[PDB]
RNA sequence: GUCUGGCAUUCAACGUUGAGACGUGGUGCGUAGGAUAGGUGGGAGGCGAAGAACCCUGGCUACGGCUGGGGGGAGCCGCCGGUGAAAUACCACCCUCUACUUUUUGACGUUGUAACCUGAAAAAUCACUUUCGGGGACCGUGCUUGGCGGGUAGUUUGACUG
RNA sequence: UGAAAAACGGAGGCGGAGCGAAAGCGAGUCCGAAUAGGGCGGCAUUAGUACGUCGGGCUAGACUCGAAACCAGGUGAGCUA
RNA sequence: GACUGUAAGGUCGUUGUUCGUGAAACGAUGACUGAAUCCGCGCGGACCACCGCGCAAGGCUAAAUACUCCCAGUGACCGAU
RNA sequence: AGGGAACUGAAACAUCUCAGUACCUGAAGGAGAAGAAAGAGAAUUCGAUUCCGUUAGUAGCGGCGAGCGAACCCGGAUCAG
């Protein structure tokens, strides 16, 4: 509960201007970055690794890689992420060397079927130290498809070693004012689940590639 | 009205019943203890003889 | 009677009974003292309900500059 | 209390929640032409004394 | 009681050694990486009429580094690079660590006036003191400390005992 | 209830196996490298307890009185000054 | 019936509390700190972790508990040093 | 509440027991005083003060000395804003 609903108003919503940002070719996204005091990470309280997808449906946000089977292949590509294989017909990512680092670096969220923790796990998942990626389960249904859509447009906050509450949320061109409850269903949402209440540092916010702004208590 | 002197309400206080009462033998212990080997095996309720009449005002009500 | 401070004052308690160089360490101390005292504040003021002369206090003017009764000097 | 200021001629002039002197604004900086805050007009007249 | 230190009814300044923070930020030599690494999210363009490749040159170098101006004036930098515990800048970065543009802090010496007290005017030594000269942070009360102190207090000062 | 009462009443403690710093253990027990020993349920074993007058004692000056001395308050100093 | 019954924790020095004060929070004062500001805040006898309950902020609450100047009545006391 | 010693005991003897007691001073009714809260408890319960009943005469305190002494379970008057 960093703050009530009215927090990501003048905090994360600014890109259209002049001296501020830059007038590139296409509209960019929005950033949320803070600055912490020190470091501590193995017994008490950090590492924000939550399951926080997103209600509304934006556009092509993050990417996903799937390792289904032979009975769940085409029904696991309804989002055009990057590339999806099968089970038996999939043994190319365990023979070469360097080419292996092309299916793990540019894929944020994962939607790996519950039947693949090795064929793609220690090969293109938890091994990614910097990116901090891993495999996550799926709901309990005999069908696996829509979960793919309700997972790419999502936003994850990888744990690592950077002093800043990086909280991706979407973009900025349609109706950024859509933080009526979506933004409230991300950070503010996590309060009836995690174990927190007080003491993180100051809160900062800013524009993309121009300057930096501030937030409030 | 009975105060029960807590100090010597510690040590030996427990009651027996229909035989003999306990005590404390107490040697010397502490430092320079490099000799002796008998009382080393004799310490706890070292019975005195019968002088357990004084001690009563030490305790004698809900231990 | 226009003696004690109008506010709340301090007197009517306060004694001593301390020791002399010994605070649990080597040798059980004696005692040596067991007598009386008291405390009072200071001056400066203006007006409040019921004028007479003025006595006020110490810790009663610092934040004591709101609960007035009719003044502006 | 909230300090604030508007009558200059001495160290800037704007408002501020800072008190260098030991609370002695209203005890010398008021009976010689000043004012030095003493009211609530800085939760209005501190928003409502700057517009246009 | 008397002798000494500590903050407030002692305010801006002033010649100041020390000290904390905010601000740029800022030492780090395991080769190599266009390049000698404890950095993350965003990223498609970073510097430059507040003057930018390149050169001269002064200061702490277990031989890394910290800045200016001028000499050349419109030229130097992100991406499929490799390797490294990590690939990077732009907004941040904590560590042993720093010199100030602001602020606060024992101050030594120096002007002025907002605690204060001693000499005219309204029933004349108080109480208002009305413009009072005045000097002014000193005089002092608080809690704490050390010393002295029979000034004052409670006790001991042992006992044996041919 | 009520010129007696009283049953109703397990708040409750004492007796109760114990030992052990206690923990905890256990009809048996503190030692540690443990048939050999002190206490105990034990036991040729009371497992009891309440009322009363009563042996000594106890919380109180409570066997009483006899001391000049320490204090709070209050009263004149017309005694010597 | 004549009125209108609903606007501060803390340090150092310490008093208490059963706690002679130190191996302990908790009333509060001597000079310094008026922070938190709500899934924030007060403590479980210092603190760590989790629970429990209560929230600045001012009082009223009759009834019993404890009292004994007067009016009836009441007790196995004295006897007008 | 402002209130504050003290002969005694510890076989004498400044922390102490007397205690907050003697005395002074302020209040009103013959009722004021605590009494509905940043609470007691502790199985993952219970609400408004005090008294005595039982505990606990336990925990602690403590020239570690005599000694003072809650909360854990209990009755009623009261289990009301």
């Amino acid at each position: 509960m960093l703050a009530d609903k009215e927090s990501l108003i003048e905090a994360l919503k600014l890109a259209l201007s002049t001296e501020y940002n830059v007038k590139r070719n296409f509209t960019q996204s929005v950033e949320i970055i803070l600055t912490f005091k020190g470091i501590d990470m193995k017994k008490g309280d950090l590492k924000l690794r939550e399951i926080v997808p997103l209600p509304k449906q934006p556009s092509k946000a993050k990417r996903v890689l799937v390792v289904p089977s032979s009975e769940q292949l085409e029904y696991a590509k309804k989002a055009s992420p990057k590339v999806v294989i099968t089970r038996e017909e999939l043994q190319k990512l365990q023979g070469q060397k360097r080419p292996v680092k092309k299916l793990a670096r540019q894929n944020e969220w994962f939607l790996i079927n519950q039947e693949s923790m090795a064929l793609a796990g220690r090969i293109l998942g938890p091994a990614l130290g910097p990116r901090g990626k891993f495999p996550t389960p799926l709901p309990n249904t005999a069908d696996i498809s829509e979960y793919i859509n309700r997972f790419k447009r999502s936003v994850l906050v990888k744990t690592k070693d950077q002093p800043q509450v990086q909280v991706f949320i979407g973009t900025e061109d349609m109706k950024p004012e859509d933080l009526a409850e979506n933004a409230i269903a991300v950070l503010n949402a996590i309060e009836n689940k995690a174990k927190v209440e007080t003491n993180l540092r100051n809160i900062y916010v800013k524009t993309t590639m121009g300057k930096a702004v501030k937030v409030k208590r | 009205p009975k105060m029960k002197t807590h100090k010597m309400a510690k040590r030996r206080i427990k009651i027996t019943g229909t035989g003999k009462v306990m005590a404390f033998k107490s040697g010397k212990r502490h430092q320079n203890t490099g000799k002796s080997g008998d009382e080393i095996r004799g310490k706890g309720k070292g019975f005195v003889l019968a002088k357990a009449e004084w001690a009563r005002m030490k305790l004698m009500l809900p231990r | 009677m226009q003696k004690d401070l109008h506010p709340k004052a301090v007197p009517c308690k306060i004694i001593y009974q301390g020791q002399v160089v010994m605070e649990t360490m080597s040798t059980r101390p004696e005692i040596h003292v067991d007598v009386w005292s008291g405390v009072h504040p200071f001056w400066t003021g203006e007006e409040r309900f019921l004028d007479t002369e003025g006595r006020v206090d110490k810790f009663n003017k610092r934040f004591g500059d709101s609960y007035r009764r009719g003044s502006k000097k | 209390m909230q300090v604030i200021l508007l009558e200059p001629s001495r160290l800037g002039k704007t408002g501020e929640v800072v008190s260098v002197k030991d609370g002695y604004a209203r005890n010398w900086l008021i009976p010689q032409g000043l004012a030095v805050s003493a009211t609530r007009t800085n939760m209005k007249t501190l928003e409502a004394q700057l517009r246009s």
